[PDB]
C-alpha cells in the first residue's frame, strides 16, 4: 500500500495554500514526496 | 538486511563516480569522510621538489630569453607529473637552445624515472636560447608546503617547488537517503573523484582500502568476537 | 535569511579574519582544496589563481589584460587573477557562462544575479542555480561559526558616556523646570530631541563597535534577517 | 529571565506556558523560580495531610495514617484518572511507611508535579547552531535519546459515555449479542457488552455492544410475500453499538455501568448507561509542537540517531539544537542565560573562596557550593546576573584532574558527529527547559 | 617515504574506562577514524536486555499490583533499564517472587542457566506488609534500540505487558588527537580512543567487535572493486 502510494505521489501537482491569501503568489503547486512523520514538509525558499 | 556492494560510473578518463549501496543509518558517515581523507593523504608517489634555474638571482624578477616570469615557471613546472622507482633524491637535467618553446618532450630522463605528460608546455623563448636547469624528483605522500628546505642556504640557484604526490586531485563525498523495503531513512554513499593520469581511481580505492583495513585490523586483533554481519 | 549568510561567509573578504597562506599562487582548484584540507589556506585569503579555458573573467579587470603583443582573445584563453578562494568556490555554482564575480555577494546582489539569470537563461537553469546556492549556503552556514552565545551581543562602550551626557542635559532641563521658567510641553519636546539624538548616537556607536565577523554583524550586514533597529534594541538602545 | 525579552514574547510565553500536557516521569526543572511549589500546593490535585502524626502505611492506593490524636485516616489517591480535555491526573506517593508528617505536608503529588513542585516540561541539552538547515526559520531538531528515556512523553485519557434508549421499537439493550458479527471483534467484549477492563483498543474496534430489539426495516407487500415464500424470518434488529473514533489508540483505564434500577438520576427513555474511559501513551514525534518559557516557539523537523548530533570533548551528545537566527530578530535574548544557567546546574560548580566581588556576593547569598544536580531557583525580576554566570562557568568542577570543560565565555569546542572534525570555531551549548 | 606502520597499544586507568592508542598516524588523519570508531561503538555492538513483563493479577499497566507501592507503568519504566547478559538466541523466561515487607532488589531475581544479571544494586520496588509480588522477565539479545510498541507479538496471552528494549552495552566514547614528536617534517600525530561500558562487556571485547564490523565493511569496499 505504501509502495503504491509512493508510486502515485509522482507526477501529481499538489496545490499548497495558506489562509490569508493576500497576493497572487499565495497558492502554488508542488510535487509530493512521501515523507515519514505527521507533518507536511516544505521547501525553504517558498516561505516568503 | 542485504549485503551492500559498490558500483562505478565512468564519465571520462580522468574523473569517475562511485556509489556505495544503501547502507545502515549513520554509517554513511563512517565510510565517507574517512575514505576521502585516506584517498587524499595515504597513497604515495613521485613529484618535483626543487630546481636550479641557471644564471639567476632571487632579487631578479624575470629571466632573460624568456618573457615568462619566475612565478609562472613554478606554476608550470609543479604540474609536471612524474613516477619513480628510486626512493632517494635524484637530480635530472633539462636544456634547450634557439628560439621557440620548451615542452615536456625534450627532458632527458634518468634511470627508472618516467614522466607521464610529455605534452605539457613549459616555457616560450625568443632569440638566443640558453635554457638549462636541473630538477629533483622525490617520493612522498600528501601535499608538502613550501617550507624553506635549507637548499637555498648552501646554493643560490636552488629553489624549492611544492608538489602533489597524491594521484587523487579532487574528491567529493556525500550521503543521500533511499528506500529499501518501506525503509527510507537508510543512507547511501556517493564518492566522485578526479584522479590524475598516473593511475585509475579504482587502484586508488584498492590502496586506500588496504590502508584502512590494516588500520582497523590493528584494533580487531585485540580479540575475536561474535558480532554478526554478512 | 541563513542561505544568504552562508553565501556571504563563503564570498566575503579577509578583513580581520585571520588570513593563512597569503601571497602564495596556486595552479587550480585541486591545489586550493588540498591547502584548505591541510590547514594552511584560510578560506578568505588573497591568493593568485590560474583558471583554465572556459571561465569568463570579470569585467573591470579585462582592460587590465596581460600586456603582450599577440591578441589576448579573452573568451577562451586560460588566465591568472589575484582572487580569493571563496570567490573561486562560489563561481562554479553559477552557470558555465556567467562572468566571474569578485564582490561580497550579500542579500541584494544574489537578487541581481537571479534577475539576470531569469531574463537571459531559461527557467530550469535558474532552478539548478538556486538549488546549488542553497546547498552551499547551508553547508557554510553549518561550518560558519555564527552561534548566538552571550559574548556576541556587544555593548557600545561609548553608549554609557553618551547617555550620561544626555541625562546631564536632561537634569539641567529638569532643574530649570522645577524653577518654573519653562513649561511641560517645552520640556517634553526638548527631551524627545535629546533622547532621539542619544538613540542615533548609540546606534552609530554600536555600528562602530562590532567586528566584521561578529555573528550579529553578519546578520545585519549580509541582509540575512532583521535590520539596524532590531540590533539597536538587542545590543544598544531600544529607542523611544 | 523575564527582563530580557520584549512585551510580545513574554505575552506569548505566558499564553503558551499553559497548554502543556503532563509527562510520565514528571520532574522539577533544573532552573526555575519559586512559584512551582506554591503554584502546585495552592492548586488542588496534590493530596495533603491535614493532621500532625506518623504514617502507618503507604500502600498502592490508600495511604493510611494514624494521628497524634489517635485516629485512622485512609487518604485515597487519584490513580490514573481522567481530566476534562482527556489528559491524566495520576497521583503518586512521596513518603514511606515509617515517616512522621505535620499538618499541611504533601503526602503525594498530582499530575505534572514532582515532590510538590509544578513540573511542566523537561531539561534538555541545547547547542546553538545552524545545522544543515533542518532548523531553518525557528524550528527544532531533537535526539532519539528522548525516545528511549521517555523523558518527553505523555499519557492521555479519552472517554466514551454511551447509553441505550427505550425508543418506540422496543427497549434498546446493551448485550454481547450483536446481530451477525464475528467472534474476534466481540472476543474482548463482555457478556454484558463491554470490552475487558485492560485490553487494548485501536481504531476499528468496538467499545460497547448495543442493539434495538425491533425494527420496521423492509416489510412492503412484495418483500413480505418474498419472505413468506422463503419461510425464514430475517432479523429486524440493528446495531446501535458504540464506536471508538477512527484515529485513536488506547488501553482501557476503567468502566462504569448504570441502570434505571438504581437510585441514579436519569432523564426518561434511557435504559442503560455505560462510561468507558480509555488511556493512551504518546512519545515525542516529529511535527509535535514544542516551545519554551520565553515564547521561543517551534515545531520538530526531523529525528536523528544519538551519534549524528554533535558531541562535546568527553563524548556526551547534545539533546536539542536551535537556529541562532531567531534569537536576535525575534528580540528574546532571555533564553541564552537560561541555557547557561541550566548547564551550570547540570554540572555542579564549586566557588570555595575565589575572593572576587561577584564571588563575595554569591557567597553572602550562600549559593556558592552546589552539587551536580541541585536545581537552581531564579526570581523573575531578581534572577541571575551576567558576570556571576560567566565566573560560575569559569570555575565549574573539573570532570577530571584539570578538565574545566567549556571555555570561560559560554562557547564550547563542540565536535561534529557527522564528519568528525571540530566545527571551525566554538559553539554555545547548555541546558534548557522545554515544554 | 616513511615505512613506520601503525602500532596499537592499550592503557588502563580503571575497571572499564580504557583508552587504546595508535601512535604512527598521518597528519590530519585521526579525527575521521575516531569518528568511525565512535559511530560503530555507539550503535553496532550487540548485547541483550529485557523485552516484556508478565505480572499475574494485572492485565494492563495502568492499574497497580495489589499492595505494591510503585505503579505498573513505573515498574515498566524501572525494569526496562536493567543490566543483564544473555547468550541464547531464543528468549529465556526469568522469574522473581517476593512476599512481606522487603525491597525487591534485583538480586532477588532468579537468573536461569546461561543468563546473568550483572547489577544487583537496583531499587526496583518497596513492598508493604501484604505484598504478594510475582514477576516474569523475558530476556533476548540484539543490538541498538527498539520502541515499545513493535515488541508486542501475541494476543492469545492478554495479561502480558509488552515493553521496549535497549540493546546497548556501552557508555560515553570520546577520543583525542595529539602531536607526535618523531623527527619528520610532516609532524605525525597520535590517536587515543577512549571507551567505557557499563558492566556487560569489556572495552577490549567492545573494540574487538567494533574492529570486526569496520574491517568487514572496509574489506568489502576494498575488494569488491571489479
Amino acid at each position: 500500500v505504501y509502495d503504491v502510494l509512493e508510486e502515485v505521489i509522482a507526477e501529481h501537482p499538489v496545490l499548497l495554500n495558506r489562509a490569508p491569501t493576500l497576493h497572487r503568489l499565495g497558492i502554488q503547486a508542488f510535487e509530493p514526496q512521501l515523507v515519514e512523520g505527521k507533518a507536511i514538509q516544505i521547501h525553504p525558499l517558498v516561505c516568503t | 538486511a542485504q549485503r551492500p556492494s559498490l558500483t562505478e560510473e565512468v564519465v571520462d578518463e580522468f574523473r569517475s563516480r562511485f556509489v556505495i549501496e544503501p547502507l545502515e543509518p549513520g554509517f554513511g558517515y563512517t565510510l565517507g569522510n574517512s575514505l576521502r581523507r585516506t584517498l587524499l593523504s595515504s597513497i604515495p608517489g613521485a613529484a618535483v621538489t626543487s630546481i636550479r634555474i641557471d644564471g639567476v638571482l632571487h632579487e631578479f624578477t624575470t629571466v632573460p630569453g624568456v618573457k615568462e616570469d619566475v612565478t609562472d615557471l613554478i606554476l608550470n613546472i609543479k604540474q609536471l607529473v612524474v613516477s619513480s622507482e628510486h626512493d632517494e633524491p635524484v637530480v635530472m637535467y633539462l636544456r634547450k637552445q634557439g628560439p621557440g618553446l620548451v615542452t615536456a618532450a625534450d627532458i632527458a630522463p634518468p634511470a627508472g624515472v618516467e614522466v607521464h605528460n610529455p605534452d605539457l608546455v613549459l616555457a616560450t623563448l625568443n632569440g638566443k636560447g640558453k635554457l638549462e636547469m636541473e630538477l629533483t624528483v622525490e617520493r612522498g605522500r600528501g601535499y608538502v608546503s613550501a617550507v624553506q628546505n635549507k637548499q637555498v642556504g648552501q646554493e643560490i640557484g636552488r629553489i624549492p617547488v611544492d608538489s602533489i604526490y597524491s594521484p587523487v586531485l579532487k574528491v567529493t563525498y556525500k550521503v543521500e537517503a533511499t528506500r529499501v523495503e518501506q525503509r527510507t531513512d537508510f543512507d547511501k554513499l556517493i564518492v566522485d573523484v578526479e584522479t590524475k593520469q598516473a593511475m585509475r581511481p579504482r587502484d586508488a580505492m584498492a590502496s586506500a582500502g588496504k590502508t584502512l583495513v590494516e588500520l582497523f585490523g590493528l584494533a580487531r586483533e585485540l580479540n575475536i568476537d561474535a558480532e554478526g554481519i554478512d | 535569511q541563513d542561505m544568504v549568510l552562508g553565501l556571504f561567509f563563503l564570498t566575503t573578504d579577509s578583513e580581520g579574519r585571520s588570513p593563512k597562506g597569503e601571497g602564495r599562487a596556486f595552479g587550480s582548484s585541486a591545489e586550493a582544496i588540498m591547502a584548505f584540507d591541510a590547514g594552511d589556506l584560510t578560506l578568505q585569503a588573497k591568493i593568485d589563481i590560474r583558471f583554465p579555458v572556459g571561465t569568463i573573467p570579470p569585467r573591470g579587470f579585462e582592460p587590465p589584460a596581460r600586456e603582450e603583443g599577440e591578441p589576448e582573445w579573452q573568451q577562451g584563453d586560460t588566465f591568472t587573477l589575484k582572487t580569493t578562494l571563496g570567490r573561486a568556490l562560489f563561481n562554479e555554482l553559477l552557470p558555465e557562462d556567467y562572468p566571474f564575480v569578485d564582490y561580497e555577494v550579500g542579500k541584494k546582489q544574489l537578487s541581481e544575479i537571479v534577475n539576470d539569470l531569469a531574463e537571459r537563461y531559461p527557467k530550469v537553469i535558474v532552478a539548478a542555480t538556486l538549488d546549488n546556492l542553497k546547498a552551499a549556503g547551508f553547508f557554510w552556514a553549518t561550518r560558519s561559526g555564527v552561534t548566538v552565545a552571550i559574548s556576541d551581543i556587544v555593548v557600545p562602550d561609548a553608549k554609557k558616556e553618551i547617555v550620561k551626557g544626555y541625562e546631564g542635559q536632561d537634569e539641567k532641563v529638569q532643574k530649570q523646570y522645577e524653577r518654573g521658567l519653562i513649561t511641560k510641553e517645552e520640556r517634553t519636546q526638548e527631551l524627545i530631541a535629546i533622547w532621539t539624538k542619544a538613540t542615533n548616537e548609540v546606534a552609530e556607536a554600536m555600528n562602530d563597535n562590532f567586528p566584521k565577523t561578529n555573528p550579529v554583524s553578519m546578520m545585519v550586514n549580509s541582509g540575512a534577517r532583521g535590520n539596524m533597529m532590531q540590533m539597536r534594541q538587542i545590543a544598544g538602545m531600544r529607542g523611544l | 529571565f523575564l527582563e530580557h525579552d520584549d512585551a510580545n514574547r513574554a505575552l506569548m510565553g505566558a499564553n503558551m506556558m499553559r497548554q502543556a500536557v503532563p509527562l510520565i516521569k514528571s520532574e522539577s526543572p533544573l532552573v526555575g523560580t519559586g512559584m512551582e511549589y506554591r503554584s502546585a500546593a495552592d492548586a488542588g490535585d496534590v493530596v495533603k495531610a491535614e493532621k500532625a502524626g506518623v504514617v502507618q502505611e503507604v500502600s498502592a492506593d490508600y495511604i493510611t495514617t494514624t494521628n497524634d490524636d489517635g485516629t485512622y485516616i485512609t487518604y485515597r489517591l487519584a490513580k490514573f484518572s481522567r481530566s476534562n480535555q482527556g489528559t491524566s491526573v495520576n497521583q503518586k506517593v512521596i513518603v514511606a511507611e515509617g515517616d512522621r508528617i505535620i499538618e499541611g505536608q504533601v503526602l503525594a503529588d498530582g499530575p505534572a508535579t514532582e515532590n510538590g513542585e509544578m513540573a511542566l516540561g523537561k531539561n534538555l541539552l541545547v547547542a546553538f547552531m545552524p545545522w544543515e538547515g533542518h532548523n531553518y526559520e525557528d524550528a527544532i531538531i531533537l535526539s532519539q535519546r528522548l525516545v528511549q528515556d521517555d523523558v518527553l512523553s505523555s499519557i492521555h485519557i479519552e472517554e466514551h459515555e454511551v447509553d441505550a434508549r427505550d425508543t418506540k421499537l422496543g427497549p434498546e439493550e446493551i448485550t454481547r449479542d450483536i446481530p451477525n458479527v464475528s467472534e474476534e471483534v466481540l472476543a474482548d467484549l463482555d457478556e454484558r457488552g463491554i470490552i475487558r477492563i485492560g485490553a487494548e483498543v485501536v481504531a476499528g474496534d468496538i467499545l460497547v455492544g448495543k442493539v434495538t430489539p425491533k425494527g420496521e426495516t423492509e416489510l412492503t407487500p412484495e418483500e413480505r410475500l418474498l419472505r413468506a415464500i422463503f419461510g425464514e424470518k430475517a432479523r429486524e434488529v440493528r446495531d446501535t453499538s458504540l464506536k471508538v473514533p477512527h484515529g485513536e489508540i488506547g488501553k482501557v483505564i476503567g468502566v462504569r455501568v448504570f441502570d434505571r434500577e438504581e437510585g441514579d438520576e436519569l432523564p426518561p427513555g434511557v435504559n442503560q448507561l455505560v462510561r468507558v474511559y480509555v488511556a493512551q501513551k504518546r512519545k515525542i514525534t516529529d511535527g509535535d509542537k514544542l516551545a519554551g518559557r520565553h515564547g521561543n516557539k517551534g515545531v520538530i523537523s526531523k529525528i536523528n540517531p544519538i551519534e549524528d548530533m554533535p558531541f562535546l570533548e568527553d563524548g556526551t551528545p547534545v539533546d536539542i539544537i536551535l537556529n541562532p537566527l531567531a534569537v536576535p530578530s525575534r528580540m528574546n535574548p532571555g533564553q541564552v542565560l537560561e541555557i547557561h544557567l541550566g548547564w551550570l546546574a547540570s554540572r555542579g560548580w564549586d566557588v570555595s573562596g575565589l575572593a572576587e566581588e561577584w564571588a563575595q556576593r554569591l557567597q553572602v547569598i550562600g549559593a556558592d557550593k552546589v552539587e551536580p544536580g541541585t536545581n537552581v531557583a531564579t526570581p523573575v525580576f531578581d534572577g541571575a546576573r551576567e558576570d556571576e554566570l560567566a565566573g560560575l562557568l569559569q570555575h565549574t568542577i573539573p570532570n577530571r584532574d584539570g578538565e574545566r570543560m567549556v571555555l570561560p565565555s559560554g562557547k564550547a569546542r563542540l565536535f561534529d558527529g557527522r564528519s568528525g572534525e571540530p566545527f571551525p570555531e566554538p559553539i554555545s551549548v547548555g541546558y534548557m527547559y522545554i515544554l
